[PDB]
């Protein structure tokens, strides 16, 4: 067994090197220092940071926005300490409960949860030019900037395009671990079952396909560590034996293969189209399909089984039924 | 009325449904597997003889050049020519056309097979300021074994079958990466320094074992042009020798393990 | 039929059964024994498929479905139709990708590379057998297990959350779907940060490790590097179903009841009940 | 942390879907023996004499029963309802004509109330019926009742924390969730969808697109009547010990037919009986009740699936007294 893949054996130490950026390579703060068991299975250099000031901007809007959410957190347990540790999982910050359509909601009932969102949205705005203006300053594509973008953009989507397109803002996701986990089932629940929505299922099979393309693709280039796949970039401008291998490896086995660098295509749309079919799903959910199984049913797509008890007429439909 | 309804049994998410598929078909057929072809193609055959005109599904299934103006001067232009000019000393075990080739002499020195190295360029791969980027110790004196770890230097190289094989005179380091990649070594007995890939290393404190060889075929470990720097196809033509030696180092490797 | 670079590297051996009888190509396809056997399982698994289908209502894809049988036949033998052919399909996936995977080490050694990657498929296929060998051995009936159609499986994921009131609050649940998010995210990462360093565009010059690892200290303060991050990636998406086999497995054998009450072993210590 | 194998399993949908229930041996072993208390019918006694009407004083509701047969529902009543007590909780020992204990005015219309659903709710109670046994579970006080808001411990048998207690305002998150299945679902399905008709628990529609005028703004239901469906459901299958799939496929949580089982149906039912249960005969009692008995808003305890069922899908697995004591319904 190549042991290189599973642990490094002898870790290098050396002078840190620091690529210069068209802008701030004044911002860069703290100093390196090594990690010998982090080293063991990465690299052992932790730090240092930029900090820019999107950056900052990004900090600032988070850290309001956290604030806004434990602070409410800590008064549905009436600022007791004890009882806030113990319950924090089941503690949240919820969107109105009432029906006020688009009107801004009143601070006990949602107001501070739409006011939680703005400082979150702006956090994410910034901290995106960051990954952005961090990539043109050190001379690079900005692949990683869009496909975050779409992150973003789906967050957006179940946080306020969604709300704002059928015109609630009660369908919000609320913030909190479970209570952001009860939101799912609820609104699953209210449009008819979201394994029947396609967007759904493409979001799935994408998520699911990064898993194989992952561990595929790290798989490979591990079995050829020892022809240096691992140097990515050098195999892209002139093909090693490494890559020649890799490919051969895949197109003896299913048929057809990649190059170095087009996997690495596919693995960036894979994860893309995860965000970009949810948002698909959402934007349609609400505005445009009330109740997605019946939607599949209504085109023939719903399979239908036998009855094993016996079917059970709606008793509110029978004549003389109470309401 | 609905919301997303239109004429006669249409609806909205019905035409999304239509459409995404053909996005998807899009991307993959006619970007994706076209980029998967930058490589490797065009394809091979018992000699494609059409010398005239070129065959109409080569030309489709390709994409249109890309450069990379690389760091350190130069471009390099994909897909293009780059036919195998090596005369593989290999032999045809049928008259079918997939069947596989045998080695016809050593399989090891000839470079075929599991011991094959690509055709990379006579350049050493260079870190982000023009230094020469795999660099042994005795060069990089600024880099370090982390306190902790065997020091290999000194420690006997133990090959397969169990025999003291040479000694670990050097590490050499990825400047770029911080980065081990290979241990030089001796070899006892014939005056001369060889490479070998940590990949093929088990590192105990006492001893490097190496199970990919035999101690004997040491000796025909590729040399280097020089001392103290290596090139991208010599990394090649190194690493590959022992990759070999899994499949061609006994004749029992290469039939069924049962 | 053949890739410019290929033709030095198709040479004999490197099988583990058969020798030279079954190490040829077909086309593009290694075949080997396990080829063969690959082969073999699936024209008999996507014929049973086939017959069943038949017997069936409906020939949309859609609203296909192969069901196991009830659950009073427990462990045993069911009629075909009932449950019968979906016994026999089964047996057919296992074979077809146990055979995948060991033809997939056979290409590994005539290439002389890893084996990491018949490795990594283990997984999903031990994830297969938690569903639909273990867990129903566990409870004692095959008719535990998953249903055979485009949908109908989905129906079947459904209730069994369903069963346990809240699927979400399972713990093996819970890190299964972190490990499936995180994966995702990194594979986006990796491949973003790889086409950023070859393709700057506007004919800027490629860029260097250096580069790569400079980017991420720069907005995250780490790199994990090179090698490591396809480490990682392989450990990350095999986690996705490594941890999430035991949420799977406890549903049922080790908990009956639903899967918040299950966080009770916090919520109800006595010292801040 | 786990529960140890085996579980029981049952079936309630076509093979392949996953319907059924998974219950844990120990635990019905343990709810069974408990259930297994309920008192035998007493003997039967030969109706001898006048009708109660005409020797006793004041006897309004069982007037048509002779002395035997009625003495015989007086010493179930006692011990179905005040073992521990006996006669005295509802009488003054030396006459047994006044109503001065509030336990007698109460014991009154609780025997119109049982009658009733003997009666009227046989779409739900079958032919098993319910007793003041069925609730009561020989005490006064039933263990599982419900007030306006939350209450812990489910089961009043047992001494509340400090956090428990309902004025500890710390304690709500938890008080609301061990009502829920421990869910973090913010919502009281009690007060909601059991104390009263005045909410609809169905919220998912029943056209595939959404219908233009009850479909944007202030025409929508909040998502919140979604939660708070949801927290009934959980709340009503951990108060029979059950899950979704004992009712639903969850393939179409808002369709019958198929996708549904009798016990749904009867479910239903339930939902309208405890309504009524609690509108027009328990609700009233906090004129009758002493103010140790009622809630923080002069509410008395209300029933709700639990106080039935306690974590059975039938209540008492089924055991009935219905032939045994005719005087408590049906009434032709
Ligand atoms: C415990 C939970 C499970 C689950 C939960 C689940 C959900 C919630 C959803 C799916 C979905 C999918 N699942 Mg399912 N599933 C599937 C296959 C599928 C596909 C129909 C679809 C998308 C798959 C994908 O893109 O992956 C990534 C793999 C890729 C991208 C490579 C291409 C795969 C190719 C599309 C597979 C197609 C398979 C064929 C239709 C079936 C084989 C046909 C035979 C005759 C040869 C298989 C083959 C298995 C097996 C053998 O175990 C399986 C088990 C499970 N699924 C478990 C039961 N799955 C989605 C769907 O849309 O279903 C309607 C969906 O929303
Ligand atoms: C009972 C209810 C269910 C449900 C309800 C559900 C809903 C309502 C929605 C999904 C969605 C999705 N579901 Mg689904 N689901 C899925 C899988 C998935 C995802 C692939 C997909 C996209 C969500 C995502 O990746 O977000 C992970 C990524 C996120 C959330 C982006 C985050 C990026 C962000 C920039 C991060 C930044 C955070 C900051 C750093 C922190 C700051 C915060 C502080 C300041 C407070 C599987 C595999 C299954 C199975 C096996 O059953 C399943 C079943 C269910 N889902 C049940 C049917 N699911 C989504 C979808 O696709 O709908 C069409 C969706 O909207
Ligand atoms: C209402 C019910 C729900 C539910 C019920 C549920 C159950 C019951 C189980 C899961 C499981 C899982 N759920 Mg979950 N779920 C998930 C995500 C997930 C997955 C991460 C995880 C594993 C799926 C699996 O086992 O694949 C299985 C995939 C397999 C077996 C792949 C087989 C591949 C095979 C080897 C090869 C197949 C080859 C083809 C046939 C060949 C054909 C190809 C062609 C090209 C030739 C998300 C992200 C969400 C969201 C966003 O809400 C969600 C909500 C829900 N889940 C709802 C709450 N989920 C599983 C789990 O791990 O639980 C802890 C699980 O058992
Ligand atoms: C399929 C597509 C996937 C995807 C894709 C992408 N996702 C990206 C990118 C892409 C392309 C980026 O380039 C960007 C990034 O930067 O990566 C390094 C990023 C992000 N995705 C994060 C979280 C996330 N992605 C999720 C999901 C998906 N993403 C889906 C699955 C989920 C889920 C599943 O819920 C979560 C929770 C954050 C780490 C980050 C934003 C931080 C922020 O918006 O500021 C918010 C401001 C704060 C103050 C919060 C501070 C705390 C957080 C943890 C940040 C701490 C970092 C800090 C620098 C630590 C310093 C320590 C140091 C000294 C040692
Ligand atoms: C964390 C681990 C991840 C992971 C890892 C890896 N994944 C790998 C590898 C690794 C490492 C490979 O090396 C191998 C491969 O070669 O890559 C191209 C592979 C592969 N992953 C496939 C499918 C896949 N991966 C999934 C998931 C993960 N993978 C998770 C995420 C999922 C889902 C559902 O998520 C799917 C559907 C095939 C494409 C391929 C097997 C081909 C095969 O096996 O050929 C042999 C079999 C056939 C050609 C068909 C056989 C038909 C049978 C006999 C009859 C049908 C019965 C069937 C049960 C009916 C079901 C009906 C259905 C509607 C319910
Ligand atoms: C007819 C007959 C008797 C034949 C005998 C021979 C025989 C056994 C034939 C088998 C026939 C069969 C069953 C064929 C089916 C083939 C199969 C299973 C195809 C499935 C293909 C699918 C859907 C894959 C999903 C994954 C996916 C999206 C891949 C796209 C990108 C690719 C090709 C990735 C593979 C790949 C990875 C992961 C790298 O890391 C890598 C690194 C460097 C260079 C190349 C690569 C590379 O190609
Ligand atoms: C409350 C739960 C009671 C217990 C315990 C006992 N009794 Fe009772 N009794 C109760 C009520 C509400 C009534 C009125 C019945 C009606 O139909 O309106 C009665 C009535 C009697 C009578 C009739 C006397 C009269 O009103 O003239 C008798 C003789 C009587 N009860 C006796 C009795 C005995 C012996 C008990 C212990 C075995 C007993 N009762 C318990 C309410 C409750
Ligand atoms: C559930 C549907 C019940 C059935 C059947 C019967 N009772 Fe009941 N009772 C029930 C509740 C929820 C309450 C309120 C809690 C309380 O303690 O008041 C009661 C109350 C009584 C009382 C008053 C006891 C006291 O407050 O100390 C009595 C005397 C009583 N109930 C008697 C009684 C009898 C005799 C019944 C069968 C004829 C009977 N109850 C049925 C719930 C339910
Ligand atoms: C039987 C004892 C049930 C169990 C267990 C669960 N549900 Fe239920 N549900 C039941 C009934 C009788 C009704 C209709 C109530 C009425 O008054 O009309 C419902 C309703 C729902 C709905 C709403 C469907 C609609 O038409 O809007 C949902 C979404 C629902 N139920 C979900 C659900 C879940 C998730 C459950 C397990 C937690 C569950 N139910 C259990 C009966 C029974
Ligand atoms: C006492 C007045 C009850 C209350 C309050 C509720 N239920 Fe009930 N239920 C009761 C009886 C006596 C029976 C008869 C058992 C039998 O053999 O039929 C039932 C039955 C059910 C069932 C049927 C279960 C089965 O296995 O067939 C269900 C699903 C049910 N009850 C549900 C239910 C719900 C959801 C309730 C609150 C709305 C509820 N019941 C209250 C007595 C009483
Ligand atoms: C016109 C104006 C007024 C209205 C528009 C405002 C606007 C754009 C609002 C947008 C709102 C949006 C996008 C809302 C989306 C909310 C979402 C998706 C919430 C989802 C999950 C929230 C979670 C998990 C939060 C949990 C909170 C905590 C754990 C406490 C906070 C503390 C932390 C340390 C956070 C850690 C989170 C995690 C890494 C562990
Ligand atoms: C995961 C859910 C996938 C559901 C697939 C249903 C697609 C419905 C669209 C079918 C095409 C329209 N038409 C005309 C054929 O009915
Ligand atoms: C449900 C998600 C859909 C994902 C689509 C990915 C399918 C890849 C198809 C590979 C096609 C191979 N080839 C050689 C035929 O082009
Ligand atoms: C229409 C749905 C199709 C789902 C995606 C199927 C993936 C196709 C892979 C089969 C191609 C095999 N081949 C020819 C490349 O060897
Ligand atoms: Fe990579």
């Amino acid at each position: 067994a190549d042991y290189q893949t599973i642990y490094t054996q002898i870790q290098a130490r050396g002078p840190h090197i620091t690529v210069s950026g068209e802008w701030g390579d004044n911002d860069r703060v703290g100093k390196p220092f090594y990690s010998y068991w982090l080293g063991k299975i990465g690299d052992a250099q932790i730090g240092p940071i930029y900090l820019g000031a999107s950056g900052i901007a990004a900090f600032a809007f988070g850290s309001t926005a956290i604030l806004i959410i434990l602070f409410n957190m800590a008064a549905e347990v009436h600022f007791d300490p004890l009882q806030f540790f113990r319950q924090f999982f089941w503690l949240g910050l919820y969107p109105p409960k009432a029906q006020y359509g688009m009107g801004i909601p009143p601070l006990h009932d949602g107001g501070w949860w739409l006011m939680a969102g703005l400082f979150m949205t702006l956090s994410l705005g910034s901290w995106w030019i960051r990954v952005y203006s961090r990539a043109r300053a050190l001379g690079l594509g900005t692949h990683i900037a869009w496909n975050f973008a779409a992150a973003i953009f789906f967050v957006l989507c179940i946080g306020c395009i969604h709300p704002t397109l059928v015109g609630s803002w009660s369908e919000g996701v609320p913030f909190g671990i479970w209570p952001h986990i009860d939101w799912l089932t609820a609104f699953s629940i209210r449009y008819g079952n979201f394994y029947y929505c396609p967007w759904h299922g493409f979001s799935i099979g994408f998520a699911y396909g990064c898993g194989l393309l992952f561990a595929a693709h790290g798989a490979t280039i591990l079995a050829v560590a020892r022809f240096g796949g691992d140097r990515e970039i050098e195999q892209i401008t002139d093909r090693g034996t490494a890559v020649e291998r890799a490919a051969l490896f895949w197109r003896w086995t299913i048929g057809f293969n990649a190059t170095i660098e087009s996997v690495h295509r596919w693995g960036w749309f894979f994860s893309l189209m995860v965000m970009v079919s949810a948002s698909v799903g959402i934007l349609l959910t609400g505005t445009f399909v009330d109740n997605w199984y019946l939607w599949c049913v209504k085109h023939g797509a719903a399979p239908d089984y036998p009855a094993y008890l016996p079917a059970t007429p709606d008793p509110a439909s029978l004549p003389g039924a109470p309401k | 009325m609905y919301h997303g309804a239109l004429a006669q049994h249409l609806d909205i998410a019905q035409l999304v449904w239509y459409a995404q598929w053909l996005v998807i078909w899009t991307v993959v057929l006619l970007y994706l597997r076209r980029e998967d072809r930058r490589e490797g193609y065009p394809l091979v055959e018992p000699l494609g003889l059409v010398k005239l005109a070129p065959e109409d599904g080569q030309v489709y299934e390709l994409p249109y050049p890309k450069t990379f103006v690389l760091p350190h001067g130069g471009t390099v232009t994909v897909p293009r020519r780059r036919p195998e000019t090596r005369e593989l000393k290999l032999a045809q075990t049928d008259g079918f056309e997939g069947a596989p080739l045998q080695p016809t002499g050593n399989p090891l020195v000839d470079a075929v097979g599991p011991a094959s190295y690509a055709e990379r360029a006579e350049v050493v791969d260079a870190t982000v300021d023009g230094k020469a980027k795999i660099v042994p110790l005795r060069v990089a004196t600024d880099f370090s074994i982390a306190e902790g770890d065997v020091d290999p230097r000194g420690l006997p190289v133990v090959a397969a079958d169990g025999v003291e094989a040479g000694t670990v005179t050097d590490l050499w380091v990825d400047r770029s990466e911080h980065y081990f990649r290979y241990l030089e070594l001796s070899v006892a007995g014939s005056a001369r320094t060889a490479l070998i890939p940590l990949g093929f290393c088990d590192v105990k404190k006492d001893k490097i074992v190496v199970t990919s060889i035999l101690s004997e075929q040491f000796a025909n470990v590729p040399r280097l042009q020089s001392r103290d720097q290596i090139t991208l196809r010599e990394e090649d033509k190194v690493s590959a020798y022992y990759a070999g030696g899994l499949l061609y180092a006994t004749p029992e490797r290469a039939e069924s393990l049962l | 039929a053949l890739l410019s670079f290929e033709r030095k590297y198709r040479v004999r051996g490197g099988t583990l059964i058969g020798g030279d009888l079954f190490d040829f190509w077909v086309g593009p396809y290694f075949v080997g024994f396990f080829g063969v056997s690959a082969i073999f399982f699936i024209f008999l698994g996507v014929s049973l498929i086939g017959y069943a289908a038949s017997q069936g209502p409906t020939w949309d894809p859609f609203a296909i479905s192969i069901n196991p049988p009830d659950l009073k036949y427990g462990l045993g033998a069911a009629p075909l139709l009932e449950g019968g052919f979906w016994q026999a399909i089964t047996v057919c996936a296992l074979g077809a990708f146990i055979s995948w995977m060991l033809r997939e080490v056979e290409i590994s050694r005539k290439l002389g590379i890893g084996w990491h990657v018949p490795l990594a498929f283990c997984v999903p296929i031990f994830m297969f057998c938690v569903l639909q060998v273990f867990r129903p051995l566990l409870l004692g009936s095959w008719g535990h297990a998953f249903p055979y159609g485009i949908l109908s499986h989905l129906d079947w994921v459904n209730n069994f959350g369903y069963q346990y009131l809240n699927w979400h609050y399972n713990p093996g649940h819970m890190s299964s779907v972190s490990f499936l998010f995180v994966n995702a995210m990194a594979l986006g990462l990796h491949g973003g940060l790889i086409l950023s360093v070859a393709n700057p565009g506007d004919g800027d010059k490629v860029k260097t490790a250096e580069h790569e690892n400079q980017y991420f200290r720069d907005v995250v303060g780490y790199s994990i590097g090179a090698l490591s991050i396809h480490r990682l990636g392989l450990f990350l998406a095999s986690n996705i179903f490594l941890t999430g086999a035991f949420g799977t497995i406890a549903s049922g054998p080790f908990w009956t009841r639903g899967w918040p009450e299950w966080w009770g072993w916090w919520l109800d210590i006595p010292f801040w009940s | 942390c786990f529960e140890p194998p085996p579980a029981t399993t049952t079936q309630t949908g076509f093979r392949g879907l996953s319907m059924g229930e998974v219950l844990h041996p120990a635990t019905v072993k343990a709810k069974k023996e408990r259930d297994a208390q309920y008192p035998p019918a007493l003997a039967a006694v030969k109706a001898e004499g006048p009708p109660v009407s005409q020797v006793y004083k004041n006897v309004k509701v069982l007037g048509n029963l002779t002395e035997a047969e009625f003495l015989r529902t007086m010493t179930a009543i006692t011990e179905w309802v005040s073992p521990q007590e006996g006669c005295t909780y509802c009488h003054d020992e030396n006459n047994l004509a006044s109503e001065a204990k509030y336990p007698y005015v109460v014991a009154r219309r609780m025997l119109e109330m049982t009658r009733a659903i003997n009666t009227n709710w046989t779409q739900h109670v079958a032919q098993t019926g319910v007793t003041c046994y069925t609730c009561h579970r020989g005490t006064p006080l039933p263990p599982y009742v419900r007030y306006l808001e939350p209450t812990l411990p489910l089961n009043n048998r047992e001494t509340p924390t400090h956090v428990e207690r309902v004025e500890t305002r710390s304690g709500y998150v938890v008080r609301l969730a061990k009502y829920t299945a421990y869910s973090a679902l913010n919502y009281d399905p009690f007060t909601m969808f059991l104390a009263n008709d005045k909410r609809q628990v169905r919220v998912v529609p029943q056209t595939a697109l959404p219908l233009v005028g009850v479909s944007r703004g202030k025409e929508r239901r909040p998502l919140s009547d979604a939660y708070a469906t949801f927290a009934l459901m959980m709340s009503i299958s951990d108060s029979l010990g059950t899950n979704c799939t004992f009712c639903h496929n969850a393939q179409t949580f808002e369709s019958w037919g198929k996708k549904s089982t009798p016990q749904r149906a009867i479910a239903w039912w339930g939902i309208r009986m405890v309504r009524d249960l609690n509108m027009n005969y328990l609700a009233p009692l906090n004129a009758s009740l002493p103010a140790s008995r009622l809630g923080r808003q002069g509410e008395a305890p209300q029933a709700d699936c639990r106080t039935c069922h306690q974590g059975v899908t039938k209540p008492l697995f089924g055991a009935s007294r219905l032939k045994d004591y005719p005087e408590l319904g049906p009434i032709k």
